[PDB]
C-alpha cells in the first residue's frame, strides 16, 4: 500500500491550471456589508476579528473576518492580507475553507467565508485533553493531502496549528487562515507563524520552503496526541531556544511509530526532513504510523470521523468560546486606499 | 505532563526578499564598553548561532541612545523594533499591568531588554523609566534582519 494506493498526477496538473486561472483573475466586491447581521465575533486577530454573520436577505450564516486597513498599514503586513484574500479564493480542496465573496469600504476589508460550527481543534484537543493515535493520524493524514495539495501548487501555507483548524459537520478539518499563505518560486524570508510551530529554519532567518509546513506537521501530530506542544515554555524566546535546540522527549505512551514519523517531520536538518527528500511526501504516506491509513477514502471524505462536534442547528455559536463584542463602524473618509486596490 | 495553555496568537514579521543592489560599502567601538556587548549578547538566541562575520557587523549596527532620567526608554504597550542595552546608568522596571501598577525590578551598568522585537514586533513588556543619567545600546529590527537576511541569501543550498 502507502503511495500507491491513489494516482494523483493527472490531478494535480488540472489542478495546477485551475489555480493559476483563478489567481490571475480574483473578483471584486461581491457583497456588501450592510448585508449581513453581525451576529457574535467568534474569534479576533491582530488587524481585526472574525464575526458570525447572517445575510439580511439569505439569512445565511458565514463567518466574517475584518480587517482595519490602516492597522494593516500601520503593522506593515499588508501584502499577506491581499495574499490571503487572492489565494484563498484561488483555491479548492476537501479540507480547504471556503470563501464565497469579498468586499471593502472606508476602513475595512471583508472575506466572507462558510461557517463552521464545529469550532477550532483546539476547544476539543483542550477539552479531551489529548486524542488516541487513531484519532490524531486521522486529522493528520488530512494535512498530509492538503500540504501536498497546496505545495504542488507552490504554495506555502505557513500557519499550521490546532486554532486555524475546523471540525465541521462530518468531523473533518477545514483549514482557515491563509494569513500567511504566499507563493513561493524558490524560498521565503518573512519570520512568521505562530511561536510553538515556527520551524528552525523561519527563527534564524535562513530562508526557507515548503519544508516549514512539515515540520508544522510533525508538531501538530505531536499536541494532538500528546497533549501538549513538543515546545513550550513562558518566555516565547524560551519556545525559540528549544525548537532551535529541537531536542524533544516522548509521552511514554507515544507507540514507536508515531516516535519514528516525529523523528523525521521535527528533523532540525531539513536536507533530511520528511517530505523534503526525494520522493518527497511520500516518504510520509509510507511510514509505518500510516500504515493503516487509506488515502483515497481519506481524500473522498468516506472514513467515519472518531469524534463529531455536538452541532445543533443554523447558527449555533456555543463551540466557540466567546469575545467582547466591539461595534465596528464603516467611515466618511477613506484610509490607504491605493495600498489595497486588487481587493 | 506540562501546562500553560491558553489559545495562541500569530507573530508576524514586516515582509522581505533582497535580491536588489547591496549598496553601502559602522559606529564608535568605545573598545572597554564594546567588551560588554560581546559579552551581554553571548547569551541572546539570534546572536548565539550568529557566524563571527554577521556577528561583527551586527555590533556596528547598534547606535548609542541617550536618557537623562525620569525618561522612558520602552513604554508598556509600545510597539517598538528596537533591542535595547544598559551600557551605564540605572533604570527601575515598572511592570504597570494586571490593573494597579507596581514596580518589579532594577537594572544598572548590566542587564538588556527586547530581545523579542529583533524576530517581530509586539507589545512591550514593560515600562523601563530611567533612574540614570545613563547611555543606552539600541538596534533597530530592520537594520539588523537586513545584515542577516543579505548574507544567508548568499549561500548555496541544496536544490
Ligand atoms: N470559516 C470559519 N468558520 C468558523 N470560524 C472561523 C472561520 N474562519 C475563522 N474562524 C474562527 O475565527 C478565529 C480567528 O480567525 P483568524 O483568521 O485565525 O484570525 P487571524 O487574524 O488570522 N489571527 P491569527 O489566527 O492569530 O493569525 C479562528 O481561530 C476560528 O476560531
Ligand atoms: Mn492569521
Amino acid at each position: 500500500k502507502g503511495s500507491e494506493q491513489e494516482s494523483v498526477k493527472e490531478f494535480l496538473a488540472k489542478a495546477k491550471e485551475d489555480f493559476l486561472k483563478k489567481w490571475e483573475t480574483p473578483s471584486q466586491n461581491t457583497a456588501q456589508l450592510d448585508q449581513f447581521d453581525r451576529i457574535k465575533t467568534l474569534g479576533t486577530g491582530s488587524f481585526g476579528r472574525v464575526m458570525l454573520v447572517k445575510h439580511k436577505e439569505s439569512g445565511n450564516h458565514y463567518a466574517m473576518k475584518i480587517l482595519d486597513k490602516q492597522k494593516v498599514v500601520k503593522l506593515k503586513q499588508i501584502e499577506h492580507t491581499l495574499n490571503e484574500k487572492r489565494i484563498l479564493q484561488a483555491v479548492n480542496f476537501p479540507f480547504l475553507v471556503k470563501l464565497e465573496f469579498s468586499f471593502k469600504d472606508n476602513s475595512n476589508l471583508y472575506m466572507v467565508m462558510e461557517y463552521v460550527a464545529g469550532g477550532e481543534m483546539f476547544s476539543h484537543l483542550r477539552r479531551i485533553g489529548r486524542f488516541s493515535e487513531p484519532h490524531a493520524r486521522f486529522y493528520a493524514a488530512q494535512i498530509v493531502l492538503t500540504f501536498e495539495y497546496l505545495h504542488s501548487l507552490d504554495l506555502i501555507y505557513r500557519d499550521l496549528k490546532p486554532e486555524n483548524l475546523l471540525i465541521d459537520q462530518q468531523g473533518y478539518i477545514q483549514v482557515t487562515d491563509f494569513g500567511f499563505a504566499k507563493r513561493v518560486k524558490g524560498r521565503t524570508w518573512t519570520l512568521c507563524g505562530t511561536p510553538e510551530y515556527l520551524a528552525p529554519e523561519i527563527i534564524l532567518s535562513k530562508g526557507y520552503n515548503k519544508a516549514v509546513d512539515w515540520w508544522a506537521l510533525g508538531v501538530l501530530i505531536y499536541e494532538m496526541a500528546a497533549g501538549y506542544p513538543p515546545f513550550f515554555a513562558d518566555q516565547p524566546i524560551q519556545i525559540y531556544e528549544k525548537i532551535v535546540s529541537g531536542k524533544v522527549r516522548f509521552p511514554s505512551h507515544f507507540s514507536s511509530d508515531l516516535k519514528d514519523l516525529l523523528r523525521n517531520l521535527l528533523q532540525v536538518d531539513l536536507t533530511k526532513r520528511f517530505g523534503n527528500l526525494k520522493n518527497g511526501v511520500n516518504d510520509i504516506k509510507n511510514h509505518k504510523w500510516f500504515a493503516t491509513t487509506d488515502w483515497i477514502a481519506i481524500y473522498q471524505r468516506k472514513v467515519e470521523a472518531p469524534f463529531i462536534p455536538k452541532f445543533k442547528g443554523p447558527g449555533d455559536t456555543s463551540n466557540f468560546d466567546d469575545y467582547e463584542e466591539e461595534e465596528i463602524r464603516v467611515s466618511i473618509n477613506e484610509k490607504c486606499g491605493k495600498e489595497f486596490t486588487e481587493f | 505532563v506540562i501546562n500553560r495553555f491558553t489559545r495562541r496568537a500569530s507573530v508576524c514579521a514586516e515582509a522581505y526578499n533582497p535580491d536588489e543592489e547591496e549598496d553601502d560599502a559602522i559606529h564608535p567601538k568605545t573598545d572597554d564598553q564594546r567588551n560588554r556587548l560581546q559579552e551581554a549578547c553571548k547569551d541572546i538566541l539570534l546572536f548565539k548561532n550568529l557566524d563571527p562575520e554577521q556577528m561583527s557587523q551586527v555590533l556596528d549596527a547598534m547606535f548609542e541612545k541617550l536618557v537623562k532620567e525620569g525618561e522612558h526608554v520602552i513604554d508598556q504597550g509600545d510597539d517598538g523594533d528596537n533591542f535595547y542595552v544598559i551600557d551605564r546608568g540605572t533604570f527601575d522596571i515598572y511592570v504597570k499591568c494586571d490593573g494597579v501598577g507596581r514596580c518589579v525590578g532594577n537594572y544598572d551598568n548590566r542587564g538588556s531588554f527586547g530581545e523579542l522585537a529583533l524576530m517581530y514586533n509586539t507589545p512591550r513588556a514593560a515600562t523601563i523609566t530611567a533612574t540614570s543619567p545613563g547611555a543606552l545600546w539600541g538596534l533597530d529590527r530592520v537594520t539588523f534582519r537586513r545584515i542577516i537576511v543579505k548574507n544567508n541569501a548568499k549561500k548555496r543550498k541544496m536544490y
